[PDB]
RNA sequence: GAAAACAAUCCAGACCGCCAGCUAAGGCCCCAAAAUCAUAGUUAAGUGGGAAACGAUGUGGGAAGGCAUAGACAGCUAUAGUCGAGUCGGCCUGCGCGGAAGAUGUAACGGG
RNA sequence: GUACUCUGGGGAUAACAGGCUGAUACCGCCCAAGAGUUCAUAUCGACGGCGGUGUUUGGCACCUCGAUGUCGGCUCAUCUCAUCCUGGGGCUGAAGCAGGUCCCAAGGGUAUGGCUGUUCGCCAUUUAAAGAGGUACGCGAGCUGGGUUUAGAACGUCGUGA
RNA sequence: GGGAAGCCUACCUCAAGAUAAGAUUUCCCUAGGACUUUAUGUCCUCUAAAGAGCCGUUCGAGACUAGGACGUUGAUAGGUU
């Protein structure tokens, strides 16, 4: 998991998703992609 | 003079009985602390206590709104070095909610000696049942 | 738990056969009389209360003297609670009696006692305080407390600070023994280990909590 | 008098007395005087009641575009086939969200 | 010239500590040319940009000069978390054993000696670990007085000399 | 739904001055007159119990206190054996 202020897509198989008004991003390749915050 | 000052000795307190579920705790304080301390008659007086009795039933139904249940905290501090305790409302309705209704109407009456007399006069009971029935309450809604 | 109340005797030895020696204390144990038995209707809770030893009559006020003639025994030397569970009332009445049978070689048991008591004292003895230099020119300073806080913040001195004061007489209970022999015929209970208080002290005898 | 406390800020310039009335700044749920006042909306973050570059299908309101029931988009079958109306990608604009770690004790609405 | 010194005065005006500020210091973020055998973003990261703390060197002279007496050591502490060990997790250029980086977590624990007055620092040998900071750079009406800053004397240097 | 040496319980000690002053067992006191400001009123005469303290012999309790035991129906301390 990846912890940052800017979070953004990096591949075509990125989501962008938010949790309990938490902004994460969730990918489905590649598990380094994943990402969370702001 | 000729504007008079309510005796002590001359002040009748009555008693009511009032149901908590599904009410505001703040609202409900708001009238608790007014007919606690006598705001609600003509013979009102800054210096004397001329409120009446109120008996609060069902105390653990009181709500809150928005996710003021999760987020409202409680302190308190033992004098001892970093002796804070600290406790969430969900809990506390659940354990003392009679310290919650004290809270409430305390943080409402005046900080001294007369607001200390006035705020024996509330009763709070978990259930619905309370043993002043020898004092014939009358219902009352607020 | 049910319990047993008895008086400190002394400590001994007790040689295995292999040679090992085990120091060991002697409770000595007036079987135990119930007065009394607490109940959720009238108390609230569940208890047994007992009295052991004697006490002379003159020493005896009118009101306990009435509260043990109501349980038909004789008045003792102290009177003790234990809080209890649904199943120790069974076989448990007024006027019964608790001897020592109620514990067996080799269990755990917890005992309480009563501390012996050393006065007023410093911190080098109450709270192990280290001492400072007795030479390279300290001039008054050997066993004082030193330092007690900090500069004007916070200004005072925060509560519950160590300082010096009165030690020992106080309730204490040692978990953890092992109870090494149980006489009947003299009424003993020989356990394991140190128990606190001095000699001729009351003592509780309980089964252990953390088993 | 108001801004909790607060010379330099806002209102206002105290001759004395009154248990009379109207107003200024600021306010009207309780501490504590006065609306739990009336009609339209917005916010869900206790935002209100500290805050930056930057990041995001949060939620409203606008002016315009591509495509489309001679069948639009997303799923499924080997550019076609069954589903049966809205679907896409941008520009403004209101209120909200992350970015946000400190030392005695909640301690960034005076409190409830 | 005065450290052999003296009187009247000033926090109107310096040295310590407190206060305002945050250039400097420390920490956290934004962009991503490149380094990574190919791949910017496992680990790093050029040129530039935005913040936080009050932990450094500083700026100002608001309190104290009819006095707020201490560099280090000893004794005794209390708090923060930007976490040293122990506990729970994601990613990995994570086979295993061990590592790297990030998130949560402050309950407890978190060395003895040689040299110097040292705080530090280098060294020897241990430990699971020998954390970073605030508290008048905690603590001298609780102890010491080695450094430093009176009065004696000597060397190097400066001055004709004091 | 799961989920940490972290939080609340859990282990030990204190705790109803908790003025909200709580609960249980047992024990004790069951007499007459006068007056007036008509009241849990004030005075006298008669009675004072259940207990507590003072005092003493003392302690493995202790600065002084407090606390524990005992005081002839006695082993509390000293002596004696
Ligand atoms: C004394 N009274 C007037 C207030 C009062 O009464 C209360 C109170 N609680 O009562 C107080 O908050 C105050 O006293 C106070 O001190 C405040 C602030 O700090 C502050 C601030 O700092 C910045 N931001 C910056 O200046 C950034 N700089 C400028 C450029 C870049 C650097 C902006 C800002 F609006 C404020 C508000 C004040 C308010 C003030
Ligand atoms: C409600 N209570 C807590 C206060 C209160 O009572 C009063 C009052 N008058 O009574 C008020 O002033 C307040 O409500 C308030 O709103 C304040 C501020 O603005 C502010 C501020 O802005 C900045 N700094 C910056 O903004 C800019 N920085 C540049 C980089 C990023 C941000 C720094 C800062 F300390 C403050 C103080 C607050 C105080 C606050
Ligand atoms: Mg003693
Ligand atoms: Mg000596
Ligand atoms: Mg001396
Ligand atoms: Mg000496
Ligand atoms: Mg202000
Ligand atoms: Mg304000
Ligand atoms: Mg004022
Ligand atoms: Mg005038
Ligand atoms: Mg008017
Ligand atoms: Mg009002
Ligand atoms: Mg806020
Ligand atoms: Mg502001
Ligand atoms: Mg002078
Ligand atoms: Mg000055
Ligand atoms: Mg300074
Ligand atoms: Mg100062
Ligand atoms: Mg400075
Ligand atoms: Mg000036
Ligand atoms: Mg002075
Ligand atoms: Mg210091
Ligand atoms: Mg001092
Ligand atoms: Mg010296
Ligand atoms: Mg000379
Ligand atoms: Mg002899
Ligand atoms: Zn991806």
């Amino acid at each position: 998991m990846k912890v940052q202020a800017s979070v953004k897509k990096i591949c075509g198989s990125c989501k962008v998703i938010r949790r309990n008004g938490v902004i994460r991003v969730i990918c489905s390749a590649e598990p380094r992609h994943k990402q969370r915050q702001g | 003079m000729k504007t008079l000052s309510a005796k002590p000795a001359e002040v009748q307190h009555d008693w009511f009985v009032v149901d908590a579920t599904g009410k505001t705790l703040g609202r409900l304080a708001t009238e608790i602390a007014r007919r606690l301390r006598g705001k609600h008659k003509t013979s009102y007086t800054p210096h004397v206590d001329t409120g009446d009795y109120i008996i609060v039933i069902n105390a653990e139904q009181v709500q809150v709104t928005g996710n003021k249940a999760l987020d409202k905290k409680y302190y308190r501090h033992t004098e001892f070095p970093g002796g804070l305790k600290e406790t969430n409302f969900e809990k506390l309705v659940a354990h003392k909610p009679e310290e919650i209704f004290e809270r409430a109407v305390k943080g409402m009456l005046p900080k001294g000696p007369l607001g200390y007399a006035m705020i024996k006069k509330m009763k709070v009971y978990a259930g619905s049942e309370h043993p002043h029935a020898a004092q014939q309450p009358q219902v009352l809604d607020i | 738990a049910i319990g047993l109340v008895g008086r400190k005797c002394g400590m001994t030895r007790i040689f295995t056969d292999a040679g090992v020696s085990v120091p060991v204390t002697v409770i000595e144990v007036d079987p135990n009389r119930i007065t009394q038995i607490k109940t959720l209707e009238t108390d609230g809770y569940q208890a047994v209360q007992v009295t052991t030893g004697e006490r002379r009559e003159s020493r005896v006020t009118n009101a306990q003297k009435g509260h043990f003639a109501k349980a038909g025994v004789a008045a003792g030397r102290l009177v003790k609670e234990f809080r209890v569970t649904e199943a120790e009332l069974e076989g448990r009445e007024v006027g019964g009696t608790i001897g020592v049978d109620l514990f067996t070689v080799g269990q755990i048991v917890d005992v309480t006692g009563q501390s012996k008591g050393k006065g007023f004292q410093g911190g080098v003895k109450r709270w192990n305080f280290r001492t400072q230099d007795a030479t390279h020119g300290n001039s008054v300073s050997h066993r004082v407390l030193g330092s007690t806080g900090q500069n004007q913040t916070p200004g005072r001195v925060f509560k519950g600070k160590k300082m010096a004061g009165h030690l020992g007489d106080e309730r204490v209970t040692v978990q953890g023994l092992e109870i090494v022999s149980v006489d009947t015929e003299r009424s003993v209970l020989v356990v394991k280990g140190a128990i606190p208080g001095a000699t001729g002290g009351d003592v509780i005898v309980r089964p252990t909590i953390k088993a």
